[PDB]
RNA sequence: GCGGUAGUAGCAUGCUAGGGAGCAG
RNA sequence: UGACUGCUCCCUAGCAUGCUACUACCG
């Protein structure tokens, strides 16, 4: 906290990797043997050898991921398009990347029009398209890191909020695992820069044996390895016309972050009935179970949701450090005290402030999160819980204590002030008491910066529980953003669920004998997915009939909506599926002579196959 | 882990584990080699050893395959499968083998621990890849033998031409002269530091090297054993006499360096190789120099076998050929740096086979075939792939330092493949013109091996002397001494005034060191001392045993001196063959 | 599947038993036939099953070892590629200015952000518009980072040559404006 | 007379592996 | 040029378990 304030005086060219000259068989290299953080000060590597013989495979991998050689063997660059610090240009040309439009499925559009759709004055219309971008879009989108400013925190209050958050994250287990227990799916994805010139992640997960991976992972508990992050543009459907960009992290960072965090990440995504709902599905009655869990037994229930403007470009560094420290608290037996600090330093040097490669040039990332590391959503959930806790603390501590009728709450406020500003060490009894109070009067359900809260209403009116105004104030003074209350909702009737959670609305329908909650999407999104595709081979329905089956699975609960076009969407999808099947069979029987059968295929255009996906009975 | 087997050239994945060089063996070949020989270890992509915990069996005929690992009789699961069955080992490409019948000779090559003459007989009597494998494993065993020696513990130095140096406990004194190079590396605190390329004189330690370092503490003199790389090209490429002179350009004029050099070109321009069959000082030097300007538009390579024999390699090239046309290749040991190092484009490169800048040519010259093995021929054929080349050298010279053989001497037919290639079908070239030499060597080596194709060019005044003295031999260490040399040098310089400035052939280098300490004569090496001979030389007794005197060590020693060649009859020599003047000692 | 070790015995017993049956002998020979053929087929059963299990096991082992060999080959080639890339990018370090600024350091360590700033030979500038252009690189030589640079070439967003005589206020709206200027260090490195 | 065992065929259930596709943060 | 997670549908291959069936052996 003090280093953050003091680092704003010193010049910005004295931060980052520290390099020196080493000799390998009489030839000189330039490698990084330390780091200078704005928050953590000066860090020196522990195992550095100047004179050495011919190097091995993992040394080659480490030296090929360091930005030192790439920056030192490049040209100077002065870029006036952005205000962020610039390092070097790797080539003699600047690359401009564009985004192409979508492909039009005319047959589906004609079929939909021939059934009374897209008429004037209708309540269902297309507002999801593929937007195109011009050459200078990647740099324009990268220039949004100017909203990240150095922020000092109230340390005596953060040191209590972190205890409450750790109480929230208490029902799991974690630790370190060996290289043979790591689970990777889709090994056919990019490996980052400069490793994308020779293959995908399969090549590097096959060429490296198990003890090589173990030695590489054990190397990062005594040294710091800075890497390079590549920025890519997305090609997807959306409702707004701004460019979207994701970050491609290097393989040397992901390979070790998996071994560090995967056990805890898998343990979190396997628990039901907790505050974090990552891993729970919405089919087979999952949505109803989540909604019933979040309602708990609150006394005067209302519902509330909020929004984070520029969530990843504006999150201060201190909260990211806090999230990493909270996640790394499960290593009390497998790791020492220096190993944990060096792991934290490696994480900070790789995914918090490092060189990014936009276009064909190297830039310096000021701060924030790089969406695309191995621990994105869980860290976002920790950050969301931290913000909610500090909002509750600010709401309770800023109330006239002479007007609180209940004496228990008055004593709670007195003890809260004493534990914040008059106590130096942790007091577990009051932490447990405050955690119980919060869980009784303020219930949460969190999924990576999306949240729904069921709170006591009279307590919030009297000021003993956080409100929207408290969230606005906390965001203003701790996040450097303004949160307009036009993107937040409030629901005073519990028979209708949250107004929006994970882009889905909620309706209470009668199925069987009882009443359950079902989610339904926006009809415009489903129709836009039907009519606008990436690829040309998806403008011929017979080649892929399984797209429309999934799209009709997503659009089933629209048949219980009081509005009439909403069910017509599902019926139109069923008729199109039947038409595509008939077209395939006849269109194949005609020129060729192969005769097709309709055995157990009619299930796809009858509603009973889709009705079974929202009825509580686990299958497959 | 995947390649061709040394006999069928078929694809395999099996490596024999009981051969020091780990050759690639075909599955049927693997079975034949493992059955008829106590070579009971086979390597694959994974080793063929029992993986049962706590177990230790390294056979192949004993293991059973079960599950995914390999198991033995004591741990075979109910689902077991023997690896060694059907006379064919289990490996990749098992269905695309052809086998071979040359397994007995391959077994003999593999099993030969290199003891007797038959070792080299069968080394030179086999098919091409077996020649390559035999040469590779011969150099491997000799380098292992010489690395099985101690480290020269040195902590101080007296002065120049003096040294105190100690070997290890249980290790004997290594061989003496530059034929076994002494290049060591000391340490200061954390790594190794340079010492110098040296060689020792006697046991007083004079320095016959070419540098001087601040030698004292922590010094480690060692005969550096080097890892041997595998061969690529065969020992020789079968020649075919061309009709077109492709690339070769006989100039309009005649660059008349030598007269018969025109015929030289005439028959070296069409066949894929040749050889300069040169008696000492008989055009063995500058016929290539004449070829340099008669064929100036031809890429010409020059090489030898040792860094010592670069005299004629480097002198006349700069002496008469143009300055820029020459080029120098030297690792950086101590040798002639007269031309330009670090230059890839040139038409006349002069070096040794130690290290060259990888390129191909169309004309090469290669010196010192007598002490050249098939390994050196293969490496020069691999590094340089040319159209024609000449191997300078003569069978009437010394063999390579093949200290491995002890019973039978290695004769001309056993030098290398080429050295008998020109012995059976005849030499590519045969000269008969001695540049500067009386007819003593003419008579001697023409009655012995030259078949009298060269005759008297300079007159025979019979000033050379050979006496009736015999000598007495005594062994002390791996070098011996001669009391009828400690007394005989004086007894032979008693009154004859002509051989006081003669050169001392050294069958025993320690004896030459003692002669230098007592009376004083220059030390003259035997093997790598051709062309360094002066006008006047003494052939001394120095031995009677089978160390040096059967035929081919004195064929060049008789040519060291020109007029006054004192070659006394030492032992069972070629006494009753010629006419020689004699003076009886008092 | 037809020349198994027990096949000869099974077939010979079956042939002899069926010949005895075709001989029309008593019921005892028929009972002996039935028992012998039943036990013969029973013993042929495992000999026909175990072999088929073993062949599939061997085939799986062969496939796994082949894929292991392919993985090793790929590893070797990627190692060679990485070594080549490193040794190729080594040859542009400008080993006199770099050595001059390394030796001035008190322990050999220097920040990475000041190596291109003090040792690079070429500079690249990207200019949004003309107002920014006339304040940064006006003329033919300009000063930046306490050094003097002289212009060498100017291209546009389409990578086509542009001469400085036409970069004016009037002619500004006729150029693909993300201009890229290349300069050399004057008096120092290139 | 009943049971056990050994193969063979059809059917059902849950995992692992491979491929194609959909949604969400 | 194509990041990190979560859930779901379809197709094929293998393994394990269970149900039924057909022969044969044994008591
Ligand atoms: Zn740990
Ligand atoms: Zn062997
Ligand atoms: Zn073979
Ligand atoms: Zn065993």
């Amino acid at each position: 906290n003090f280093n953050v304030l003091f680092s704003t005086v010193f010049p910005p060219t004295s931060f980052g990797p520290l390099v020196r000259k080493i000799f390998v068989d009489g030839v000189p290299f330039v490698v990084s043997t330390g780091y200078h953080f704005r928050e953590l000060g000066v860090v020196h590597n522990q195992d550095v050898n100047l004179h050495s013989s011919r190097l091995s495979f993992k040394e080659l991998l480490v030296y090929a991921a360091d930005p030192a050689m790439h920056a030192a063997s490049g040209n100077l660059l002065l870029d006036k398009r952005t205000t962020c610090f610039s390092v070097a240009a790797l080539t003699n040309n600047v690359a401009f990347q564009t985004v192409k439009p979508g492909n039009f499925n005319k047959d589906f559009y004609d079929f939909a029009v021939s059934k009374g759709f897209f008429k004037e004055g209708s309540s269902v219309e297309l507002k999801h398209f593929f937007f195109a971008q011009d050459g200078n879009a990647a740099i324009s989108d990268y220039d949004y890191y100017r909203y990240n400013l150095p922020t000092m925190c109230d340390i005596r209050q953060l040191l209590f909020v972190v205890e409450v958050v750790d109480k929230y994250f208490d029902c799991y287990d974690g630790g370190c695992i060996n290289a043979n227990q790591v689970i990777v799916n889709n090994l056919d994805k990019s490996a980052g820069f400069p490793f994308n010139k020779w293959g995908k992640a399969r090549l590097y997960y096959d060429s490296m044996s198990y003890e090589d991976q173990d030695a590489l992972f054990a190397y990062t508990k005594r040294n710091v390895i800075p890497t390079i992050t590549q920025m890519n543009l997305k090609y997807a459907i959306s409702a707004k016309n701004r460019a979207r960009t994701v970050a491609g992290v290097s393989i040397c960072s992901t390979m070790t972050n998996r071994q560090f965090h995967q056990k805890l990440l898998k343990s979190i995504a396997a628990t039901r009935g907790a505050t974090v709902v990552i891993g729970t599905s919405k089919f087979y009655g999952g949505w109803h179970n989540m909604l019933k869990t979040v309602y708990s037994d609150v006394e005067n229930p209302h519902l509330m949701g909020w929004d984070y403007p520029k969530c990843d470009r504006a999150m201060p560094n201190m909260l990211r450090i806090m999230a990493s420290l909270v996640l790394a608290r499960k290593h009390t037996t497998c790791c020492s005290l220096s190993h944990r600090f060096y792991r934290l330093a490696n994480e900070c040097a790789q995914v918090l402030s490092e060189m990014v490669m936009c276009g064909g040039s190297l830039y310096v990332k000021p701060g924030g999160t790089s969406s695309g590391d191995a621990t994105t959503a869980y860290a976002n959930s920790v950050f969301n819980i931290c913000q909610a806790v500090t909002a509750n603390v600010n709401a309770l501590l800023s109330t006239d204590g002479n007007k609180i009728a209940d004496k228990y709450v008055r004593n709670l406020q007195h003890r809260l002030y004493e534990c914040l500003y008059r106590n130096r060490d942790v007091d577990t009894d009051f932490v447990n008491e405050f955690y119980a109070y919060l869980r009784k009067h303020f219930s949460m359900m969190i999924l990576s910066d999306d949240a729904v809260v069921c709170f006591n209403s009279t307590y919030a009116s009297q000021g003993l529980v956080a409100s929207i105004k408290n969230f606005k104030s906390v965001l203003y003074y701790q996040n450097n953003v303004f949160m307009s209350e036009a993107k937040c909702w409030t629901e005073t009737d519990l028979t209708k669920g949250p107004h929006e959670f994970c882009s889905q609305h909620t309706m209470l329908v009668k199925q069987g004998d009882d009443y359950v909650y079902l989610p339904y999407p926006d009809p415009s999104r489903i129709l836009g997915a039907g009519c606008f595709v990436d690829d040309i081979v998806k403008t011929d329905g017979t080649l892929m009939i399984e797209r429309f089956v999934s799209l009709a699975i997503d659009a089933y609960p629209l048949t219980k909506h009081p509005n009439q076009e909403y069910a017509d969407v599902f019926h139109l999808y069923l008729q199109y599926i039947r038409k595509l099947h008939d077209e395939l069979t006849g269109h194949m029987l005609d020129m060729y002579s192969v005769m097709l059968t309709n055995d157990n295929t009619s299930r796809y255009w009858e509603p009973e196959f889709y009705e079974a996906m929202y009825t509580p009975h686990t299958v497959l | 882990a995947v390649g061709a087997c040394v006999l069928c050239n078929s694809q395999t994945s099996l490596r024999c584990g009981a051969c020091i060089r780990r050759p690639f063996l075909c599955c049927k070949c693997c079975y034949d080699h493992v059955i008829s020989t106590s070579h009971k270890l086979v390597l694959s992509v994974n080793p063929y050893v029992c993986n049962a915990p706590g177990c230790d069996v390294t056979d192949v005929t004993q293991l059973y395959l079960g599950g995914m690992s390999y198991y033995c009789k004591s741990h075979k699961p109910p689902i077991s499968f023997p690896l060694c069955a059907n006379g064919q080992v289990f490996g990749l490409y098992k269905n695309t083998c052809v086998g071979s019948d040359n397994v007995t000779d391959f077994n003999a090559i593999a099993t030969c621990d290199w003891t007797n003459a038959g070792d080299y007989i069968l080394a030179n009597t086999c098919t091409e890849r077996l020649k390559l494998f035999a040469a590779e494993t011969l150099k491997a065993t000799e380098e292992t033998f010489k690395l099985s020696y101690g480290i020269a513990t040195v902590r101080e130095v007296l002065s120049d031409r003096e040294l105190h140096l100690s070997w290890e406990v249980g290790k004997p004194r290594p061989p003496l002269n530059r034929n076994y190079v002494f290049t060591g590396y000391r340490v200061t605190k954390n790594s190794k530091v340079q010492i110098g390329e040296y060689t020792f004189e006697k046991g007083a330690v004079v320095y016959r090297g070419t540098t001087t370092y601040k030698l004292n503490v922590g010094d480690y003199f060692v005969l550096t054993s080097h890892t041997v790389m595998p061969l690529s090209a065969p020992t020789l490429v079968p020649q075919e006499h061309y009709v077109r002179i492709t690339g070769l350009y006989p100039t309009l004029n005649i660059s008349d360096e030598f007269s018969s050099n025109v015929a030289n070109y005439q028959k070296v321009g069409m066949q894929k190789y040749s050889t300069l069959q040169g008696p000492p000082g008989t055009g063995k030097s500058h016929f290539a120099i004449g070829l340099a300007l008669y064929y100036p538009s031809a890429r010409i390579v020059y090489t030898a076998c040792s860094h010592a024999a670069v005299d004629a390699l480097c002198e006349k090239a700069l002496k008469y050929l143009p300055i820029d046309k020459c080029s120098r290749i030297i690792p950086a040991v101590e040798c002639f740096d007269k031309f330009k190092v670090n230059s890839t484009l040139e038409q006349y490169v002069f070096c040794t086979v130690n290290a060259l800048p990888e390129t191909t040519a169309d004309i090469v010259v290669f010196d010192e075939i007598s002490m050249a093995t098939n390994y050196d021929l293969s490496v020069v054929n691999a590094r340089l792939r040319a159209k024609h080349y000449v191997y300078i050298g003569d069978p009437a010279q010394l063999p390579a330092p093949r200290t491995l053989l002890t019973k039978g001497t290695l004769e001309p037919e056993y030098f290398n493949s080429v050295c008998r290639l020109m012995k059976t079908i005849g030499p590519d070239m045969f000269l008969g013109t001695c540049r500067r030499c009386p007819a003593e060597i003419v008579d001697t080596v023409s009655a012995l091996v030259y078949d009298n194709k060269l005759k008297a060019h300079k007159d025979k005044s019979a000033q050379c002397f050979k006496m009736f003295y015999k000598g007495v031999i005594t062994h002390d260490v791996s070098s011996a001494i001669n009391r009828p040399q400690i007394g005989v040098v004086r007894e032979f310089l008693t009154r004859n005034p002509a051989w006081r400035k003669a050169v001392f052939i050294s069958p025993y280098n320690s004896q030459n060191a003692v002669a230098s300490k007592i009376l004083g004569l220059p030390t003259q090496t035997v093997d790598s001392s051709q062309g360094s001979e002066y006008d006047y030389v003494i052939f001394t007794q120095t031995t009677e045993t089978a160390h040096s005197c059967n035929v081919n060590r004195f064929n060049v020693a008789i040519t060291r001196a020109k007029v006054g060649i004192l070659c006394i009859m030492s032992d069972r020599d070629l006494y009753d063959k010629l006419q020689f003047t004699s003076l009886e000692i008092p | 599947f037809s020349s198994l070790p027990s096949y000869a015995a099974f077939a010979t017993a079956q042939e002899a038993y069926e010949q005895a049956v075709a001989n029309g002998d008593s019921e005892v020979v028929l009972k002996k036939l039935k028992k012998s053929l039943n036990v013969a087929k029973s013993e042929f059963d495992r000999d026909a099953a175990m072999q088929r299990k073993l062949e599939k096991m061997a085939d799986q082992a062969m496939t796994q070892m082949y894929k292991q060999a392919r993985s090793e080959d790929k590893r070797a080639k990627v190692t060679s590629a990485m070594q080549t890339m490193l040794f190729t990018m080594l040859r542009k370090l400008d080993n006199d200015a770099l050595n001059n600024i390394i030796n001035n350091a008190r322990d050999g360590c220097v920040p990475l952000n000041i190596i291109p700033l003090t040792t690079a030979a070429k500079l690249m500038v990207v200019i949004p518009d003309y107002n920014t252009y006339k304040n940064t690189c006006d003329g033919t030589t300009f000063t930046y980072a306490s050094a003097l640079w002289e212009i060498q070439q100017v291209v546009d967003a389409d990578s086509k040559i542009v001469q400085l005589s036409e970069i004016s206020m009037d002619n500004s709206p006729n150029l693909a404006w993300p201009l890229i200027v290349t300069a050399l260090r004057a008096n120092s490195a290139v």
